[PDB]
């Protein structure tokens, strides 16, 4: 339809005759700039924006949006033959080409990559679905917004592979661009044509080429699927230099070109004509939890100072936390030290875990769930599951067939993957019964042994772990005790920190607070009116992370006084025969505590009332059936 | 100069063997024993006094020298050794003239650094120098490998071999061939075969990637390197990106576009 | 070619033992005496008495085995053809014993080949007897198919040219059950010991 002349030059004009002056101090050359940045060898990839092409023309900015693989191609060869402006041994492939030449069928330009283009849409136009990528999207540089799972690593594409006969030292240029081909015969040459002088040609990578080439699989949002559905999921191969733009848990937004894909093969199942497509892309502009929404890529000092000063308390950090009830304070303020912990050293060679782990006991409603799938949420990489929601398997590593490789690697369950954080589990005791020494393993930290294959299963996990389970029929009968009432391992029991039990007996006036706590939560979406201003989570997500840099010291001249602690601590618990078990290892968790809560001080200024809250902390952990 | 290289043995030969001479155990006794002599004769005496053969090296000596070897090892280490071989086999000479001079040795060399750990590569690292570790995974049984066969005739006795190149063999009607008596007969017993065998290796310094498996990694092995190490032990490794296309279909001869990586041997670090 | 010193060697052991072989006395030949009637094909030899009489035929012997292994067979026929009425039925069955050198699984690489050294272990998941025609007849169809050849090699292989004819040679004759060589065995696994 159209020509590939005046065109060519329409497109040579926008090279040169442009220095859109968007403000002040723009009278040069935008892309003259980047033209002197490719003369640099520093850049290696331009990105466009329509707004370079919204205003110099409107065919090739509506134009090249539909075919996106001729127009490129056109900018390619346009480009690669241009030297407006050393060095010739710098790069390995350069410098494997002027080898090539200094040791000296015509090479292309091709070969001489060396520069490449993108693209960047304007007004990310709109997130379109994976779903509604209905029969339009053929060649369209489309924009949309989808969820990683399951990356690999980079892996090198290959485009050009050259043989060399031997005999009459042929230099073939064999181009390759699919996923699969054949070399060439013995000699398809001239020197070594039909005459007999013929040996066979052998490849050489030295004067081939080869290409970033990263895969991912990329699953759904589960907002926007329909209602009576399934997640569904797309492909993806992000090719050039944009390998590693991708995690696994990033709401990532990519803009690309749609393609079909043709997986030649057998001619009845596959040469169907059925077109099992898949993705193609240039540009990872992840709008959620990435680099551009999550600074630091938190320690930024100055721009929280304003706030930091702003605000001097505790307390109202510590109800900000799931602010739509009342009640249970001391709970969430004990959790809030979960998430930052930041106790670690290297002493004596051994290492010491500083991931708090505590459970919740008994339910005859208290908002258990909530809890966990709140802070689970507003916790950075987190999880969540049940009793009866995933096997062991599910929780450990599993395998699976890989689409980079085939390698048939491990893959982990959730507890596999949380860790340097907290994975949230419920409902404990009706998990499973094996299941209980799974996680008899974690509390020997960052060991995850697993009799999958058996061999050594060996996994790192530096994972806290947020319990909390049902008592059995009834709660506390008049007779029964802890392991009896509740019939979990007690050698489990053993393994935590903090016991945490949750029972609301009738209180005559407490019910009516909270009955006009949650009833404005109905009403509105905001609970806390005009008595203390809660503070935003995203502000939260750094005003935690700045104390985590601190790991202070330890005062001596308290620790005379820490072992006294210990001793009522011991000895109050002790005066009864046959209260529940006041263990050895609340020394070893006293200290581990105290740092935490001292890193948001920020100041290696542990005192003596410092460990006067832990001191009540755990003073109420246990006898808590006195009255 | 060889094809792809802008190089020569003899230089590196020459300047290699001026370098071990210009030796006092510079590397420790200059940046950091009471030898004013080159380690490298004293470690002859302590190979010939033994006769325990195996050399190895470590790349931070060859700083005190030029820099531009430690680069033009970097980026052709697969063609540039063996005329380090011969150096040593110079200096076999040198040290005792009626040595043990057939036995030959290796060199292991190690250390320019770490990358930053096995996880983030990159493509034009493509043959050239690494060193990286973490954990052992399996211990699998050895292999051998051709690189000449034997062969037959019934009529004076054609007892004859020839050897591979790398993956081209010739054969004319008759092996010795004079006069055609017959056609070619194989056997492939009465021949020379080669150890190698392949271990799996993890990542784990705590050069991880928080709440990710390990992205394991894959060694081959060779003769006098297999099973040199028992399983379960942290051990860095030092080889060249060394690589091969991968087999589309096997019902055709179809090739696909993804060249796989792995690790040669040279030598690990208990 | 190599065995011919192997040859030699073991027709002069025989040549010995042919006399007595311990103090006017034989051990074996009466294992082939009683072989006699029904002609088994085996009989053990003691390897030290190759480092008695034959003085260190182990570095003969005990590298270059394989290629050497079946001139031995060959040995052993011209053996029982010096005194009774011999056919070319006698074959080779053996049970060596009497070595010193007894190793492992671990001390195996690709340099090991052809010798005679001992192991032991543990016997599992053993499995059955598993016959084998490893022999028959075979060439053009014409006429002239009586072929007592080379055919028990490992990989086997019908194709044989011919041997009086001019004739194919990718058209075979069909097969020999009748009249050829058949042998048993049976493969089993070990494990580390
Ligand atoms: N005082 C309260 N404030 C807010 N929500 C509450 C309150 N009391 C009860 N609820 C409700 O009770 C529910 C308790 O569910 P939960 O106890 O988590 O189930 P399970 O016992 O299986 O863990 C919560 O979802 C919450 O909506």
């Amino acid at each position: 339809r159209r020509d590939y002349a005046q065109d060519r030059e329409s497109i040579k004009t926008f090279l040169s005759e442009f220095c859109k002056c968007d403000d002040d101090g723009k009278k040069e050359f935008v892309y003259g700039s980047q033209l002197v940045k490719l003369a640099h060898r520093e850049q290696v990839l331009i990105t466009i924006d329509l707004d370079d092409l919204a205003e110099f023309n409107e065919s090739l900015a509506e134009a090249v949006v539909d075919n996106c693989r001729r127009y490129t191609s056109i900018f390619s060869d346009v480009i690669a033959e241009l030297l407006p402006s050393e060095v010739h041994a710098k790069d390995a492939l350069d410098v494997y080409i002027e080898h090539r030449l200094m040791m000296e069928n015509s090479f292309p330009s091709e070969l001489m990559k060396r520069f490449e283009v993108g693209f960047k849409p304007l007004s990310t136009e709109k997130a379109h679905s994976i779903r509604e990528v209905k029969a339009q999207h053929i060649g369209k540089l489309v924009t949309v917004r989808g969820i990683v799972t399951r990356c690999t690593e980079v892996k090198p594409m290959m485009v050009v592979a050259t043989y060399t006969c031997d005999r009459c030292g042929s230099e073939t240029y064999q181009p390759v661009n699919s996923l699969s081909f054949t070399p060439v015969h013995d000699c398809p040459s001239d020197d070594c044509r039909v005459n007999k002088a013929g040996g066979r040609l052998y490849l050489q990578t030295r004067g081939s080429k080869f290409v970033k080439f990263q895969e991912v699989k990329m699953q759904e949002h589960s907002d926007q699927v329909p209602v009576g559905h399934i997640p569904r999921s797309m492909t993806i191969m992000c090719r050039g230099e944009v390998t590693r733009m991708a995690q696994p848990g990033d709401h990532i937004v990519v803009s690309g070109v749609f393609l079909p894909l043709m997986r030649t093969g057998f001619a009845q199942m596959i040469q169907g004509l059925l077109s099992e497509t898949f993705l193609q892309a240039h540009r990872i502009i992840c709008i959620n939890k990435n680099d551009e929404i999550s600074d630091k890529d938190a320690e930024l000092t100055p721009e929280e100072l304003e706030e930091l000063a702003q605000d001097d308390f505790y307390e109202r950090l510590a109800t900000s936390l799931a602010p739509e009830i009342y009640g249970h304070l001391d709970v969430k303020k004990a959790l809030l030290l979960l998430l930052v912990g930041g106790v670690d050293k290297r002493p004596d060679g051994m290492k010491i875990r500083g991931n708090i782990n505590i459970c919740l006991m008994g339910d005859p409603g208290v908002a258990k769930s909530q809890l966990l799938g709140y802070i689970s949420r507003l916790a950075v990489r987190s999880q969540y599951t049940t009793g009866r929601g995933s096997s062991g398997v599910g929780l450990t590593a599993a395998v699976m067939k890989d689409p980079l490789t085939g390698e048939m690697t491990l893959e982990g369950g959730a507890l596999v993957l949380a860790d340097q954080g907290v994975c949230c589990i419920d409902e404990f005791d009706k998990m499973a019964d094996q299941d209980r020494t799974a996680i008899h393993e974690v509390m020997e930290q960052q060991t995850i042994s697993i009799a999958k294959a058996g061999i050594m299963t060996t996994l790192n996990a530096r994972v806290s772990i947020l319990a909390a389970a049902n008592p059995a029929f009834g709660r506390y009968n008049p007779r029964r005790t802890v392991e009896q009432n509740i019939q979990l391992p007690a050698a489990l029991l053993s393994r935590f920190d903090l016991l945490w039990l949750i029972q609301d007996k009738p209180d005559r006036d407490n019910d009516l607070r909270l009955a006009k706590h949650i009833t404005y939560v109905h009403s509105h979406s905001k609970q806390p009116p005009t008595r203390v201003k809660a503070l935003d989570m995203n502000l939260m997500r750094r005003y935690i992370n700045l104390c985590k840099r601190k790991n202070p010291t330890i005062p001596d001249e308290l620790t005379d006084y820490i072992v006294g602690a210990y001793v009522e601590l011991r000895r109050e618990a002790r005066n009864q025969k046959d209260m529940t078990f006041t263990s050895a290892r609340n020394l070893l968790g006293i200290l581990r505590l105290s740092t935490a809560l001292a890193r948001l001080r920020l100041s290696d200024s542990v005192e003596k009332d410092d460990v006067a809250e832990a001191l009540r902390l755990l003073e109420m952990s246990k006898d808590s059936l006195n009255q | 100069v060889v094809w792809g290289t802008n190089v020569v043995v003899s230089q590196c030969k020459s300047k290699f063997k001026s370098f071990i001479m210009r030796f006092i155990d510079p590397s420790a006794e200059q940046d950091e024993i009471d030898v004013n002599q080159p380690l490298y004769l004293q470690k002859l005496e302590e190979i010939h006094t033994l006769e325990e053969p195996y050399l190895n090296l470590n790349c931070a000596h060859l700083k005190t020298f030029d820099q531009d070897l430690y680069r033009q090892l970097i980026c052709y280490p697969q063609e540039v050794i063996p005329g380090f071989d011969m150096a040593i086999n110079e200096m076999f000479f040198e040290r005792y003239p009626a040595a043990l001079l057939e036995h030959q040795i290796q060199v292991r060399p190690f250390n320019a650094d770490k990358t930053r750990n096995m996880r983030s590569l990159n493509p034009e690292d493509m043959d050239q120098l690494i060193s990286i570790s973490g954990m052992v995974i399996r211990s699998s049984n050895v292999i051998p490998e051709m690189r000449e066969a034997f062969f037959s005739c019934n009529i004076c006795s054609f007892s004859t071999t020839v050897e591979v190149d790398r993956g081209r063999i010739n054969q004319p009607t008759l092996c010795t061939n004079c006069n055609t008596n017959h056609c070619f007969r194989l056997i492939h017993n009465r021949s020379e075969f080669t150890d190698k065998q392949l271990v799996k290796l993890q990542e784990s310094p705590d050069d991880m990637a928080a709440g990710q498996t390990p992205h394991n990694v894959l060694l081959y092995a060779h003769n006098d390197l297999v099973d040199k190490v028992q399983p379960g032990d942290r051990v860095t490794v030092t080889g060249i990106y060394r690589a091969t296309p991968l087999k589309t279909g096997g019902l055709s001869s179809s090739v696909k576009s993804v060249y796989k990586t792995h690790v040669d041997v040279v030598h690990f670090r208990k | 070619v190599k065995d011919e010193v192997g040859i030699r060697a073991q027709k002069l052991f025989q040549d010995f033992l042919e006399e007595f072989k311990e103090d006017g006395e034989i051990k074996y030949t009466r294992p082939a005496a009683s072989l006699e009637s029904p002609d088994r094909c085996t009989l053990e030899v003691s390897f030290e008495d190759v480092e008695k009489y034959d003085q260190n035929l182990a570095t003969a012997i005990i590298e270059e085995y394989y290629h050497i292994y079946p001139f031995l067979c060959q040995s052993v026929s011209n053996y029982v053809k010096d005194r009774i009425g011999l056919k070319t039925q006698k074959d080779c069955y053996v049970a060596f014993t009497e070595v010193p050198t007894r190793h492992k699984v671990r001390d195996l690489t690709t340099s090991k080949i052809g010798t005679l050294i001992r192991i032991s272990g543990q016997v599992v998941r053993t499995h059955p007897v598993h016959p084998e025609l490893v022999s028959g007849v075979f060439m053009c169809l014409d006429c002239q198919t009586e072929i007592r050849n080379v055919e028990q090699q490992f990989k086997f292989t019908n194709p044989t040219i011919c041997r009086n004819p001019v004739c194919s040679n990718r058209k075979r004759f069909m097969l020999d059950v009748e009249k050829s060589l058949f042998l048993d065995f049976q493969k089993i696994r070990i494990q580390e010991t």
